[PDB]
């Protein structure tokens, strides 16, 4: 990441892995 | 771009976290009518899931705003607001629900196959439902039902109880009775058998799957945790 | 409709996670040609911010992809850079237009000059990011001259503590570092604004202490970083 300025539930399903 | 180009695309745009290009591409992929590999099935399952997720996420958070207000200006600007991101969130169910029904379940020749895409007709189903009022949706949710219903039938029959696939299609369908039929008294046993004929055949693990079988068995047991507290 | 419906539907869109509607509904208040509100200003910076910033994150990926090969796998993240390149230029341009158009000459104080000139610092610093060769040493350019009169003035009409003041250094040492591939004049105004502001710690105000005092230490984890 640049250091520049910063700039200012859930069902319980499956999880959907990601590769 | 041959299929082959389009799968490295598609692994491009999720590196990039641009699913949207990933969805398009495994669309592709997808219409040239050809049974998808294992491979290609995940990449099409995860373009989507995001893509649908992130107007889920919208939705909620919108649908959350404009019924705690107020203003009834504000709250015109609230609905008019859920109701675009539910059009985008219906086109995206229906494309998937389009390549279900014309490419996906008539391809799929083995029971597996079978189970995933039923399921899957059942999941974006239910992301309709969660969505759709009145007279629409008793339409709606019987058809995410009725898609869950064979898939569990079919796996109940053709594939072992620790099976990834079967799993994951009984914390789905035990999350349909839940949160859209509102009945968590089935929910449970649907969660508990699925769970409990898993443990009692847990000889049937097997190497490339083990893994999946178990993570899946704790969030069966995580969902039932959560219920009967 | 009214700027009213436009900046309650871009609250909405930021609430959402959806940074395009809300550039979109910034960009037609903007448009409207009124000067900009402190509220909506911080709108359109967030929009566009996000909206940009996704670009940039999805460029840094694929462009490590490309150099980390083979062929053929190498002129396909090659081309879906160019596709994300293409993206993240008309979304600098839009901003820029609008800065030409609307927010730089609509700036009536020091302080609102100084915070567009150093927004168009930025996104000639997010296109310079991107370009090659020919392109290059007139996007620096425009870049650094944005900075360069946001400086200025910064200098003359605001405190060293004012957050502004001391976002613009931030971000101007970044360009130096970054851009320019200067550490030592990125360090020496980095260092120089931080010890402006501890000498001025005087000027520190209800309003903006808590702003001051974090962006200091921004400068000062840069340094820290950059003289190690």
């Amino acid at each position: 990441r640049t250091p520049s300025l910063p700039t200012p539930s859930k069902c319980g399903s499956l999880g959907n892995i990601h590769h | 771009m041959d299929k082959n180009e389009l799968v490295q695309k598609a692994k491009l745009a999720e590196q990039a976290e641009r699913y949207d290009d990933m969805a398009a591409c495994m669309k592709s992929v997808t219409e040239q009518g050809a049974e998808l590999s294992n491979e290609e099935r995940n990449l099409l399952s995860v373009a989507y899931k995001n893509v649908v997720g992130a107007r889920r996420s919208s939705w909620r958070v919108v649908s959350s705003i404009e019924q705690k207000t107020g203003a009834e200006k504000k709250q015109q600007m609230a609905r008019e607001y859920r109701e675009k991101i539910e059009t985008e969130l219906r086109d995206i169910c229906n494309d998937v629900l389009s390549l279900l029904e014309k490419f996906l379940i008539p391809n799929a020749s083995q029971a597996e196959s079978k189970v995933f895409y039923l399921k899957m007709k059942g999941d974006y189903y239910r992301y309709l439902a969660e969505v759709a009022a009145g007279d629409d949706k008793k339409g709606i949710v019987d058809q995410s039902q009725q898609a869950y219903q064979e898939a569990f039938e079919i796996s109940k029959k053709e594939m072992q109880p620790t099976h990834p696939i079967r799993l994951g299609l009984a914390l789905n369908f035990s999350v349909f009775y839940y949160e859209i039929l509102n009945s968590p008294e089935k929910a449970c046993s649907l969660a508990k058998t699925a769970f409990d004929e898993a443990i009692a055949e847990l000889d049937t693990l097997s190497e490339e799957s083990y893994k999946d079988s178990t993570l899946i068995m704790q969030l069966l047991r995580d969902n039932l945790t959560l219920w009967t507290s």
